[PDB]
RNA sequence: CGGCACGUAGCGCAGCGGUAGCGCACCGUCAUGGGGUGUCGGGGGUCGGAGGUUCAAAUCCUCUCGUGCCGACCA
RNA sequence: CCCUGA
RNA sequence: UGCCUGGCGGCCGUAGCGCGGUGGUCCCACCUGACCCCAUGCCGAACUCAGAAGUGAAACGCCGUAGCGCCGAUGGUAGUGUGGGGUCUCCCCAUGCGAGAGUAGGGAACUGCCAGGCA
RNA sequence: UCUCCUCCUAAAGAGUAACGGAGGAGCACGAAGGUUGGCUAAUCCUGGUCGGACAUCAGGAGGUUAGUGCAAUGGCAUAAGCCAGCUUGACUGCGAGCGUGACGGCGCGAGCAGGUGCGAAAGCAGGUCAUAGUGAUCCGGUGGUUCUGAAUGGAAGGGCCA
RNA sequence: ACUUACCAACCCGAUGCAAACUGCGAAUACCGGAGAAUGUUAUCACGGGAGACACACGGCGGGUGCUAACGUCCGUCGUGA
């Protein structure tokens, strides 16, 4: 489960998600799992689909995960009224934009490759394709 | 150099038993009788096993 | 629950006051900062708050000049 | 004055020689002479430095400045801005003449000598080395001593190298081992 | 705080006084300046006096 | 660096006389010789000059680097600001100690006749 | 759920900008033919964990985990 | 103040 | 009128670093002495004075070279004012403004006043 | 929690809300103020007696990553940072003009008169690098000033200035 | 002296993120000046008289909430009032 080791603020404003994302190449693997719908990445969801990935591989190849966690996502607890305080720190998302890379894999056959990125996507809650590096 | 605060600086003589003598400025006043110097120390001048001893203790 | 935070101060109103070209009269205040952001140029003069008041009468000149690139108010007599 | 018109009338020619150099003034020279004491002890008696103060002072023949701390220091428990040694610099004739005294008179007086080393130079052609015992010095009398004390004692020469350091001390006979 | 006033009364007999602040555990001592006098117009010496 | 050294010291009061405007005699002086310029208030014009490296100056003087060297410049280049009609100039000692040759190459132009 | 009080040697407690202490316990020697009592004398602690300020933190500040105390009322 | 069973 | 040098500026990296070379008649710097004018919380190191034997070693100036720093289009993109629209967390259309980064490239500054040496 | 300061929210002038997110103040200083002169940092590496990861010394690399009496922001090399000499402008009466508030009030200020400090002079100095360090009115206390003084002369009391 | 089931600071190359990061940096908005046309002075000052200080929703920009609420609190515009 991903997570800063030290942030300088616990609570960050809520914020906006437009516009289309940076690093949306492969870059250091062969093929990737890049994201096409807009929406946030739970620890959890990245955990999750790197666990599907590594198992569907069997420990060959190498995987990058080429999206952090580092926005802290706050809740309220059950019958708490409404305004008295920014809530508790919960869980930690990674907001992501279209064409976003998300994952990232080398080593393997590009069939197999598919699989585990197929397995992955599963686990993942917004859409994704699969993409292969480019020379320029 | 400023006046008054710096002690007594004035040229001494100084003889070593190898027969040196020499004048150096001092702050010690009285005239210096050395035991070495650097003309007459072996390490400057240049002064500076077991089948042996035991053949020597041992000859046959 | 009850929160640790809570407080303010009241905003200082700093700010350029009259802008580039403006004609002003003697005393006139130009800008009002926190340090010189902006230094003061010719008939002007920096109070100490840092404040740029004009010395003479003119028209406002904002500029850039010297080897560290900061910025300088004049007053251009008219 | 003495090793300074050696240095004058023959030890450039040698460097000279030795280096085929251009310029006398590209012959390094030596530039100062600076002896410290560490007396850090004078958190526990300040009195004890005015001591090393005035031995300091009587070994260079000069009065010594009273340095302090740079910085506080947490495991020394020294405070920043408390005196915490002392400290002769010698330049031209006080200079040449202390340079003399140390290798002819203090230098054969050190207990156990076998020669100075020759890897003690800071890389730049700057020479230091260190006295275990103020009493080598004939300055000091021996019955006046009131605690066994060191210091130590840095040549800096405007030498470019250490080979050229160690050529120029080499060439004053300096006893490198 | 631990900072107390006093006042600088005059030398000149004018009964002209400034008032400040002094630290009294630090600067036991008293304190005189050369100041200006409105009354006679001049320069003199103002020495502590209490409030 | 002795020159850089110098420019900092100087800049404080060369920049506090170009906000006044005033006319200013500018001193520089080396081992050898002493230099003396009256400059505009806009800085960049040179008003009147006078040196020991002109030969008008050191034929005159024993040794172009010394005190007496120094109140020579200070008379020629009073005389001429004089002569030019400037009359009221402030010091620019360019970082300088207002000591030795500095100090005489004022009192020479004050007495001669220029007014700081 | 809200506060607010403490975590210090094996145990029970003081100390809350510099030193870490007390009693019982343990150990070594005496006393007794032997044990207990008693007499002589030692040693023992990341100061709950961890990190921010500071010359420097058991101490000031914050997060965290236990325990204890007081309120979770009117409908 | 004490003294494990035969 | 040309070249070199010193001082004061304009402008403030296309102008600063690095690397290689070169200059000493003048100028500049190092330099040579210091009881003095003056100075070191010690020291003629620096500040200062009296000078001119030596050297351009360091420094400085000039020259050359892209390893950097720096400048930088055209086209595209992001954003966005006004009007309209959608599948409305976000976009799209008409129209006006239009970057940042990157790319081709440029790039080893230019210039004014006074004074001195050489031709 | 209630007054005051700093940042963000705050939508590139100002201002702008919530039991929104983070921190501070209720002082200090006769030098930590004025001026003249001078100086430049943090950290690391190498060498060096005790001395060690870290004291003082020497050299290099570095270039403000330091510093600022105390939070944070904006400033600072001409230093506003650091060291010394002499000092009291931490003055008295005013003040063109301007900023900021509903008002009470609060802030900036060239320049004029008197007297001063530092400087060889030009000059700078009406507290501190700036922004917090606070409290209306009433009622009284103390010093000066006949300004007033219930028939008159004083006085009490009142006024004005501190 | 060696080996790593290993953990890794500086620097270098490649990739992202930030309300409380900035060597860059718009669109708008605001301040000042000049010029033409248009507008029943639409602007400012002074005086008489008030009311009002419980707002709502929709669009855009945000805090908060769950980018939940015909929720709550701000900025700007529109409509209802
Ligand atoms: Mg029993
Ligand atoms: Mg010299
Ligand atoms: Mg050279
Ligand atoms: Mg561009
Ligand atoms: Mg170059
Ligand atoms: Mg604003
Ligand atoms: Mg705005
Ligand atoms: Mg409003
Ligand atoms: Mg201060
Ligand atoms: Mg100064
Ligand atoms: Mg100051
Ligand atoms: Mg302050
Ligand atoms: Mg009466
Ligand atoms: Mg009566
Ligand atoms: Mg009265
Ligand atoms: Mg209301
Ligand atoms: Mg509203
Ligand atoms: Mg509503
Ligand atoms: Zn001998």
């Amino acid at each position: 489960m991903l997570q800063p080791k030290r942030t300088k603020f616990r609570k960050m404003h809520k914020g906006r998600n437009r516009g289309l994302a940076q690093g949306t190449d492969v870059s250091f693997g062969s093929f990737g799992l890049k994201a096409v719908g807009r929406g946030r990445l739970t620890a959890r969801q990245i955990e999750a689909a790197r666990r599907a990935m590594t198992r569907a591989v069997k420990r060959q190849g190498k995987i990058w995960i080429r999206v952090f966690p580092d926005k802290p996502i706050t809740e309220k607890p059950l019958a708490v009224r409404m305004g008295k305080g920014k809530g508790n720190v919960e869980y930690w998302v990674a907001l992501i934009q279209p064409g976003k890379v998300l994952y990232e894999m080398d080593g393997v056959p590009e069939e197999l490759a598919r699989e585990a990125f197929k397995l992955a996507a599963a686990k993942l809650p917004i859409k994704t394709t699969f993409v292969t590096k480019t020379v320029m | 150099m400023k006046k008054d605060i710096h002690p007594k600086y004035e040229e001494i003589t100084a003889s070593c038993s190898c027969g040196n003598v020499m004048k150096i400025r001092s702050t010690v006043g009285h005239d210096l009788n050395l035991d070495v110097c650097s003309k007459c120390h072996p390490f400057f001048t240049g002064k500076q096993g077991r089948v042996d001893r035991f053949n020597k203790r041992f000859n046959i | 629950g009850s929160t640790r935070n809570g407080r303010d101060s009241e905003a200082k109103r700093l700010g350029v006051k009259r802008f580039g070209g403006e004609s002003v009269l003697a005393g006139s205040i130009i800008v009002r900062q926190r340090g010189t952001k902006f230094h003061a140029g010719a008939n002007v003069g920096c109070g100490r708050d840092h404040t740029l008041f004009a010395k003479a009468d003119g028209k406002v000149k904002f500029e850039v000049k010297g080897p560290k690139n900061r910025k300088f108010i004049s007053i251009e007599a008219e | 004055a003495k090793l300074h018109d050696y240095y004058k009338d023959e030890v450039v020619k040698k460097l000279m020689t030795e280096f085929n150099y251009n310029s006398v003034m590209q012959v390094p020279r030596v530039e100062k002479i600076t002896l410290n004491m560490g007396v850090g002890e004078a958190i526990a008696d300040k009195k004890l430095l005015d001591n090393a103060a005035a031995d300091l002072a009587a070994i260079s023949g000069q009065k010594p400045l009273i340095t302090k701390a740079r910085k506080s220091v947490a495991g020394f428990k020294i405070r920043q801005g408390y005196p915490i040694g002392c400290k002769v610099t010698l330049r031209g004739e006080r200079m040449w003449e202390f340079f003399e005294r140390l290798i002819t008179i203090a230098v054969p007086r050190i207990r156990d000598f076998r020669g100075l080393s020759a890897k003690s130079f800071d890389g730049r052609g700057n020479y230091s080395m260190g006295v275990r015992e103020q009493i080598i010095f004939p300055e000091i009398d021996y019955d006046k001593v009131d605690r066994v004390r060191g210091l130590d004692i840095t040549i800096t020469t405007t030498a470019k190298s250490d080979e050229e350091g160690r050529a120029l001390l080499a060439a004053f006979d300096f006893p490198f081992r | 705080g631990i900072r107390e006033k006093i006042k600088l009364v005059s030398s000149a007999g004018t009964g002209h006084f400034y008032t400040t602040t002094k630290n009294k555990r630090t600067k036991p001592e008293k304190l005189e300046l050369k100041k200006f006098d409105p009354v006679v117009r001049q320069h003199v010496i103002y020495k502590e006096a209490k409030i | 660096d002795k020159k850089s050294a110098r420019i900092r010291r100087a800049t404080r009061a060369r920049r506090k006389l170009q906000e006044l405007g005033a006319t200013r005699l500018v001193v520089h002086r080396t081992p050898r010789h002493i230099y003396a310029q009256v400059i505009a208030p806009n800085g960049s014009e040179v008003l009147v000059a006078a040196s020991t490296v002109e030969k008008a100056i050191a034929e005159q003087l024993k040794y172009t680097g010394n005190k007496d060297a120094a109140a020579a410049v200070g008379k020629a280049v009073a005389e001429r600001a004089l002569e030019k009609g400037i009359k009221d100039v402030s010091f620019d000692r360019s970082g300088f100690q207002y000591h030795g040759r500095v100090q005489a190459l004022a009192d020479a132009a004050r007495e001669a006749g220029l007014q700081f």
